[PDB]
């Protein structure tokens, strides 16, 4: 973080020397670090809690800007400010000070305050309006839009699916039986190993296990040439279920009607082997045996 | 209503006090020879060309323009007392400007020109000498090697040595800064530029320094004294032409 | 109830438009009423309801506007304890959302725009533009005056109700009356009175005490009396008087007492009567004569 | 608390000061430490009480200040000033200075004023709304709201003496009670402290006995001169019974209505105080402490 020292008096008529330059967009960072001196000596604000005043431009009433400094050392008068949203929004050539007040409760009675020094807030990109679609904008008022369009939008299509399902659904004595059987269907067709066989034949006089994941935009499988897929690597990667049958030095894996898949058969030096179709790979992965042939099962 | 002192756009600072604040009916107008340098040239001509001797840097005055206004003569004139007072300095005075506050400048009231003794409503303008003629930014302390872009070469404000082996030998490569049968085994050696030296606490003006140790040096914008021999702290000030 | 009549834009963001304060803790019901517009021109919001929406300072809070015109563009928004929460410059909107599936969705919002809010710090009473210490000092004096004053007439009157008003004049009058008798009879020294001859020429001091049943003074002769050494010890309240070598001391009429006048070898006189004995003790000077004032 | 130090003279102008400076909303912290100064030398105002003038501007004729200065050393000539809300009204250059009076009853016995100076007031991001000065209302709304009183009391007492007119007729037949009551009455106007209050100033900070005695005819205070009088010296010396009120460094002295004695104070310089009215002496004798000034009680 970004530390800004100042010595700020209260006794010598300063008025505008020490300057202080800040900018926009500073979450959390920028920090005002202030040593309190009266008559050329620390001041002691003991019992008084210390705040931030602002004078803002254009943005003035009664309580133009106050807020509470949290990290201070009132013995040796040290406080350090970090510049909140709030300090940050006012972009322009502000002036400022520093308050310490022993309030009893609602009303005051000691209030002492430092010179004033110059509090001045350069824009950054988020700060200046841009313009967008024949309109000007700034980066908050569209991320606050798209957003919006984001969580409303799902809420009318979560209600879409909701409402077209009670038509089907309740209305009809049979039409649950109909709904329930297309559910049941799908379950059987993604979860459950049924549809899709493949033939592994390896090396080993035993039973090999065999692991299966599926996995889109896979390194070097993308349509348009390398780290052209919106998820760079490899997208989800989906553990296949399955149920496995064994012969001599040939492995059945049972998979769901889902990842059914024709493609280019790879076989790699060890226990691997994958089945890619254009992005979509489906991978094998065989331990304490070698991979020497792979193939969909035919009858 | 209300009677707010008026603050110009380039108003000046002397000794951290605002004239127009001070003096009521004063008002800087206008801000001269800070905003352009000359430098002094020592030129030994020969047959064809002229080879320059040496290059001299001379102190620069800043020429004030005013204006003072009272309806009452009387208190003109008091409020005149009141100006000189203030201005008439017997030592170098902080002037920093409205429009310049980044910087400070360190300079003394020199002379004042001719004032009418008619109007009530007078605008004239005097003369600031500054010895130093570079403006100094904010104080920094840097460890060990300074990388910030300096404009021009800065004499330093204070060096804190710690050292770790038998003796010190500073050096960046053209200034060699040597310290003989110095404290070893980790002890504080401040270098105050501007004053005297001092060891650990108490102030050691003999001894500290050997006879062939530079105390003129100059740091540039890629000055490096970093060492496994000792741990310096540099404190400098930006100066500025 | 204090209003702010502006116009909001949804296509030009809105950052020309007024000034817009609003005080903290406001007893009025501070109303902001909003013209909307699509590209210049009003916006007919039909079917939809507006909401006012505040952004995170977090901070964040939807509100339901409850007075608005759909026809004509114009809504009224109430200044809730939610919108005067931080003091400063607050960005907030205007949304007209639409319930469908018990849940709002947006259609349209009008353009971010900014209002602060005011602090309401200082006390009704306020101070004057002018102060004065001798005039506030010479109310001071003055409202005292009339105050105890007043205190003092109203306390005349609630006595004079008390006894004439209230239960029966004769009797309480007489009641009292003998009360008062009975106790400047018993507590102010007038009644009775005693001089006592002395040998200093200057006001020597006198105390009087009152006892009953002292030592060789009882009727059945030594330690017959209930407590033995003497009774109570009464201390006379007295109003002394004085003459070249006589002191003139008097009594209240309770403690009159004519008997044998005893005088010891000192700056002590008493006059016994049977068992009641009063005592005269003299500082810095010798009882020379002791006797009742006759004239 | 912050200190401003500064030196006034009142024989010379204030204008090589330095720039006072303080915030507008700072209620009880901005001190101003003044040192007075009498052609060169320190003033010593002993039993003068200092006073903070604040001039008006003179555009509008608001903002006048006539405020009682609490900590001050009259010996060495110093004092402390703390800003009140009508010191920091007008944001902006002030004028002001301060008076130093002496005060018995109402009426002003000596004052001295320091030369003017200057003080400059910042902005704060508070600013305390004043309200237009009513002295003369709140004075004549207080005098016309008592002489309603008066007007409306006048009335309700001469109803209800009225009503029972009747019962206050025959309350005492003849007048055996009042004649008995009048004997009585007798007694407490001349036993008892009743209607006859003296006043006695000391320089203790605590509770003085006083013994007052009653004489007439003593030396010097005899109609045709000294020993002209029947009993020389002095007639019969009355010790009159007293109830005494305390105040700080004031004595309430009551007496009987017999006592009652409106002449010319004499002040011995100690512990003895007179009332000489002719040949009648009514003698104030304190006891561990100085009367400083005798007078009779007035509300």
């Amino acid at each position: 973080m970004t530390e800004h020292f100042i010595t700020l008096s209260t006794t010598e008529p300063n008025n505008n020397i020490g300057i202080v330059k800040l900018r926009h967009a500073d979450v959390n960072s920028q920090a005002i670090v202030a040593q309190i001196v009266e008559n050329g000596q620390p001041k002691n604000f003991e019992g008084l809690q210390p705040f931030f005043c602002l004078m803002a431009q254009e943005a003035t009433g009664q309580g133009v800007s106050e807020e509470s400094v949290v990290s201070f050392d009132a013995k040796n008068g040290t406080l350090k400010y970090v510049a909140s949203d709030n300090a940050l929004q006012f972009v322009g050539r502000n002036e400022a000070y520093f308050s310490f007040r022993k309030q009893e409760g609602g009303r005051w009675i000691e209030q002492f305050s430092t010179r004033t020094f110059h509090y001045i807030v350069e824009k950054s990109i988020y700060s200046q309006p841009f313009k967008d679609s024949n309109y000007w904008w700034t980066f908050k008022e569209l991320y606050r839009i798209f957003n919006k369009y984001i969580e409303d939008g799902k809420k009318s299509w979560e209600q879409f699916v909701e409402a077209n399902r009670e038509i089907l659904e309740s209305i009809d004595p049979g039409g649950v039986l109909l709904a329930k059987v297309i559910d049941i269907e799908k379950i059987v067709n993604e979860k459950v190993p049924a549809g899709f066989k493949f033939v592994l034949e390896h090396d080993s006089e035993y039973q090999p296990e065999v692991k299966v994941t599926s996995y889109k935009n896979a390194i070097g499988t993308e349509t348009d040439g390398f780290d052209s897929g919106p998820v760079f690597g490899g997208g989800t990667i989906y553990n296949v279920p399955v149920s496995l049958s064994y012969d001599r030095q040939k492995v059945y894996v049972e998979m769901p009607k889902s990842y059914t898949l024709a493609g280019d058969i790879i076989l790699i030096d060890d226990g691997t082997l994958l089945v890619i179709k254009e992005t979509q790979v489906l991978c094998f992965k065989m331990s304490d045996a070698k991979i020497t042939k792979g193939y969909v099962f035919v009858a | 209503y209300r009677n707010l002192p008026f603050i110009p756009t380039s108003a000046m600072s002397y000794d951290g006090a605002w004239l127009e604040e001070l003096i009521e009916g004063y008002q800087t107008l206008a801000v001269e020879g800070r905003e352009m340098y000359s430098l002094s040239f020592e030129t030994q001509d020969m047959q064809v060309g002229g080879v320059i001797t040496n290059v001299k840097y001379p102190p620069r005055e800043l020429t004030i323009k005013y204006k003072l206004e009272d309806r009452d003569p009387r208190v003109l004139q008091e409020k005149f007392d009141t100006l000189k007072a203030f201005l008439i300095r017997q030592e170098d005075v902080p002037i920093i400007f409205n429009d310049d506050l980044e910087y400070t400048f360190y300079g003394r009231f020199k002379t004042a020109d001719n004032v009418a003794g008619d109007t009530n409503s007078i605008i004239s303008s005097f003369t600031v000498l500054c010895s130093d003629p570079f403006k100094h930014g904010k104080i920094q302390s840097v460890k060990n090697k300074v990388i910030e872009v300096l404009p021009y070469p800065v004499k330093p404000d204070k060096l804190s040595f710690k050292l770790l082996t038998e003796g010190l030998l500073a050096t960046d490569g053209n200034y060699r800064l040597k310290s003989s049968q110095a404290k070893k085994g980790d002890f504080l050696e401040f270098d105050f530029q501007t004053g005297d030296t001092f060891l650990n606490g108490k102030v050691n003006n003999n001894l500290l320094d050997l006879d062939s140790d530079f105390k003129n040096i100059r740091l540039t914008t890629g000055t490096d004294f970093s060492s496994s021999n000792y741990e310096l702290t540099i404190q400098y000030r930006k100066a500025v032409l």
